[PDB]
RNA sequence: AAGAACCUUACCUGGUCUUGACAUCCACGGAAGUUUUCAGAGAUGAGAAUGUGCCUUCGGGAACCGUGAGACAGGUGCUGC
RNA sequence: CCGGCCGGGAACUCAAAGGAGACUGCCAGUGAUAAACUGGAGGAAGGUGGGGAUGACGUCAAGUCAUCAUGGCCCUUACGACCAGGGCUACACACGUGCUACAAUGGCGCAUACAAAGAGAAGCGACCUCGCGAGAGCAAGCGGACCUCAUAAAGUGCGUCGUAGUCCGGAUUGGAGUCUGCAACUCGACUCCAUGAAGUCGGAAUCGCUAGUAAUCGUGGAUCAGAAUGCCACGGUGAAUAC
């Protein structure tokens, strides 16, 4: 029922964010589905490292956006509000849909 | 080739053209709008189109209708 | 970097968002294939010169926000390539590290 | 009953279920002769099936996605060789002395910056 | 096989033959044959004269060698008479559609003799 | 190279009856990397030559090749001064490959109708030793046998 | 230069502006803002209707706009020796 | 209504994490019983497995004070500032980098099958109607493993073309039309109607590549209102030679 989709940049932060947001909702709101992988979006960019000639020299950067679905099944009272006003462990865009 | 709906003209150009037409023959009208087309009602005017540094007067003709004014203002002088 | 050009560009942005995006119906709705095929659309295109040569979105060059550079611009970060590299290597842009694959 | 091999070769990915019965090959709701059996490399899947015959032992329900004709066919070959596990190394010792077990990744190299197709420099000239 | 002016074609299909006429190419030839009821696989060696007559009375609807040539000449002459940018380029022997005259534009300019 | 003493690669056997030499022949027929079409042309010419001469696909090729198989080639090996040619025996792995290369080069020209017909006619001609690949072999043997003084 | 129709533009012709288009100080007068007409290539000049709060030291304030001088601003002007 | 469409599962593909493994690990020979080389067994992978980022003290008194900061020289009623038009696209010529080809392992018409990686909200834009067409009108889904971009092409079969400057080639040209934009003459792209050129494999000279690399075929993205044969990236077929 409750579609929780969370995306961030650093995996070794988003993973534990998901762990805490899942155990703070399964210890009292159990029957959850867990951290679905939701493959990463890789936004790449290729710029020139020089302000002038020597175009052949370029730098290649990228930003990874890791996504995860929790997918809670039942809209429980131990869940609906226990999801709210608990927005710590920042750096992660979380979206809850009914 | 473009602008399927209606020719294009400037407000100043159209107003001055209608004024001079309802007035009669007048001195060459200094224009700067080469982007504008040519109406059938402007035949006879000696308007002077800007070429970049001067104004070349052109005598509007019945054939010089579908084209624009810039088609008759050679800008780049070669030799 | 030609503060004159930068002030010119911010003036363009202000005047454009002020006039267009609010009165665009004069060229988007009236110039339609409908009963407006008569002098209505002619007067519509006539008044389309009411607004100055500016005010259009195509005259927006989208220069950089730190320097004001016209070339090498990225719509994602709003900066030129030089400054985006500098900031990425200093650690200002999140998630943006050197790509290798 | 039914054994499984995965298989993958050059951006391909297969799923080869192997069952004792007829000698037919049903691949993606299409038979082997009409899938790629009309083009060249017609027996790149039947190559590892003469050292151990297939005509009247077992059939294969095959799926494959990604890559091209030869890529998917090599993926099918590797999936068959990996699914031949109910007939384990007792036969792989012979299957391997002719190939058919080397993954052979050799993926396409990434295009390099400044180059054209990862090896072709942009036509150097002195003056 | 004495259709419009030329069109003398031997051992060529109907459309590949009609492409010999200055004024009808491929799509126009296929349209001619579709309006005449002729197939695009038969040759002039097999097509009967009762159908050469249909070819005649059909291709006459479109502009032909002489009419097309004189129309083109009159358009070019009208441009050179108005003296627009296009007429100036026509008289100077240079491309009209804004092609590159610095390095390219050798066909309309002439062979690279000098 | 200079340090790498690596050897040759192990090509894939032929999808028809098992054979490596005609597989290498097919590999040297291919332009733009189109191998299916090259195999089709090779099979067409092989069938056209087998049906015309009476022999089969694998035996027919062998007779033709040996007629264009060179003996010695000349190559420049200057030794402190003059730059002269040195006729020498070529390895067999290069000899057969060069024979097939000359075959395909002669077939590239002499356009009869199609590539398969070209190559079948060239193979038939090398069978009786009156084609163009055999003419190239004889040109090489004439370059040799004349400058044999350098050894 | 990861992209010249205008724009971008740093060049030329032509018309203009000048402590100035962009930034800070003083004093004076006006809420800001909004609609609209005339002449013009437009920049611009001349206008016509509207609108008057956020707190009262309440000789007005916190913004915005019109002008005068001086400190200044501006320069893709030169010097990568 | 055989569309995984629906129940049903976490076996399988894919998917984002944490680990294992590949590290000269063992054996035979050679080598000064050392380092190391060769060969072999297991193993997907043998010896830095494949690829990338990572660029040593310094040289060229190299390029950029036009991306940006700054010493000093100068204008500072101007070399500063605003605007209409033009140019940066000009052409007797020379050069560099690529595309298109020069054709029959191929051009054309038809029926068919197999990808990866990515973009998307004052944008991508299903479906339906109109035109040969570029596109237009109504208008769902999507800030996204669902919606769109988006039909992958070479390839396979059929019929034609008989080696001709030819149906290869598409340059240039006149009218008309579609799309972005206030406006497409100078100076955009696109489809159709007519035209069809030079070009039949290229002199001296010269460049790239030793593997999935070359060669060849197609797809996406940044720039962008629109505007690439360029740049970056992805994927299909896939060689020869290294004495």
């Amino acid at each position: 029922r409750i579609r929780i989709r969370l995306k961030a940049f650093d995996h070794r932060l988003i993973d534990q964010a998901t762990a805490e947001i899942v155990e703070t909702a399964k210890r009292t709101g159990a029957q959850v589905r867990g951290p679905i992988p939701l493959p990463t979006r890789k936004e790449r960019f290729t710029v020139l490292i020089s302000p002038h000639v020597n175009k052949d020299a370029r730098d290649q950067y990228e930003i990874r956006t890791h996504l995860r679905l929790v997918d809670i099944v039942e809209p429980t009272e131990k869940t609906v509000d226990a999801l709210m006003r608990l927005d710590l462990a920042a750096g992660v865009d979380v979206q809850i849909s009914l | 080739r473009s602008l399927k709906k209606g020719p294009f003209i400037d407000l100043h150009l159209l107003k001055k053209v209608e004024k001079a037409v309802e007035s009669g023959d007048k001195k060459p009208l200094r224009t700067w709008s080469r982007r504008s087309t040519i109406f059938p009602n402007m035949i006879g005017l000696t308007i002077a189109v800007h070429n970049g540094r001067q104004h070349v007067p052109v005598f509007v003709t019945d054939e010089m209708v579908g084209h624009k004014l810039g088609e008759f203002a050679p800008t780049r002088t070669y030799r | 970097a030609k503060q004159s050009m930068k002030a010119r560009e911010v003036k363009r942005v202000a005047l454009a968002d002020k006039y267009f995006a609010k009165r665009a119906e004069l060229k988007a709705i009236i110039s339609d294939v409908n009963a407006a095929s008569d002098e209505d659309r002619w007067n519509a295109v006539l008044k389309l010169q009411t607004l100055p040569r500016d005010s259009s979105p195509s005259r927006q060059r989208n220069r950089c926000r730190q320097t004001g550079r016209p070339h090498g611009f990225l719509r994602k970060f709003g900066l030129s390539r030089i400054k985006v590299r500098e900031a990425a290597m200093r650690g200002e842009i999140p998630g943006l590290k050197k790509a290798s694959w | 009953n039914q054994y499984y091999g995965t298989g993958r070769r050059k951006s391909s990915a297969a799923r080869v279920f192997i069952k004792p019965g007829n000698g037919k090959i049903v691949i993606n709701q299409r038979s082997l002769e009409q899938y790629f059996g009309r083009e060249t490399a017609r027996m790149v899947v039947r190559q590892p099936l003469e050292l151990v015959d297939m005509v009247e032992k077992l059939d294969l329900y095959i799926t494959v996605k990604g890559g091209g004709i030869s890529g998917q066919a090599g993926a099918i070959r590797h999936g068959i060789t990996r699914a031949l596990m109910e007939y384990d190394e007792s036969l792989r010792s012979e299957l391997r002395k002719a190939g058919f077990v080397t993954r052979d990744a050799r993926q396409v190299e990434r295009k390099k910056v400044g180059l054209r197709k990862a090896r072709r420099r942009p036509q150097f000239s002195k003056r | 096989a004495r259709i419009a002016g030329i069109n003398i074609p031997d051992h060529k299909h109907a459309v590949i033959a009609l492409t010999s006429i200055y004024g009808v190419g491929k799509t126009r030839s296929k349209a001619i044959l579709a309006a005449a009821g002729i197939a695009e696989d038969v040759k002039i060696s097999e097509l009967s004269e009762g159908q050469i007559d249909t070819l005649r009375d059909e291709v006459a609807k479109f502009v032909v060698e002489g009419d097309l040539r004189r129309e083109i000449s009159m358009s070019i002459k009208r441009l050179m008479d108005l003296g627009c940018y296009r007429g100036l380029r026509h008289r100077r022997g240079l491309p009209v559609r804004g092609q590159r005259t610095k390095t390219n534009a050798r066909t309309r300019k002439g062979p690279r003799k000098p | 190279p200079r340090r790498r003493v690596i050897g040759q690669r192990k090509i894939l056997p032929d999808p028809k009856f098992g054979s490596e030499l005609l597989a290498k022949f097919v590999n040297i027929l291919m332009v733009d990397g189109k191998k299916s079409t090259a195999e089709s042309i090779v099979y067409s010419a092989l069938e056209t030559l087998a049906q015309r001469s009476g022999k089969s696909e694998l035996e027919a090729f062998e007779v033709a090749l040996e007629n264009v198989r060179p003996t010695v080639e000349v190559k420049s090996r200057r030794v402190g001064g003059s730059t002269y040619q040195v006729p020498v025996e070529v390895r067999p792995v290069r000899r057969n490959a060069l024979a097939m290369r000359w075959i395909v080069e002669a077939a590239r020209k002499r356009g009869d109708k199609s590539m398969a017909l070209r190559l079948a006619n060239e193979l038939s001609d090398a069978a009786e030793n009156k084609g163009t690949a055999v003419k190239k072999r004889e040109d090489v043997h004439r370059m040799a046998e004349a400058n044999k003084a350098f050894a």
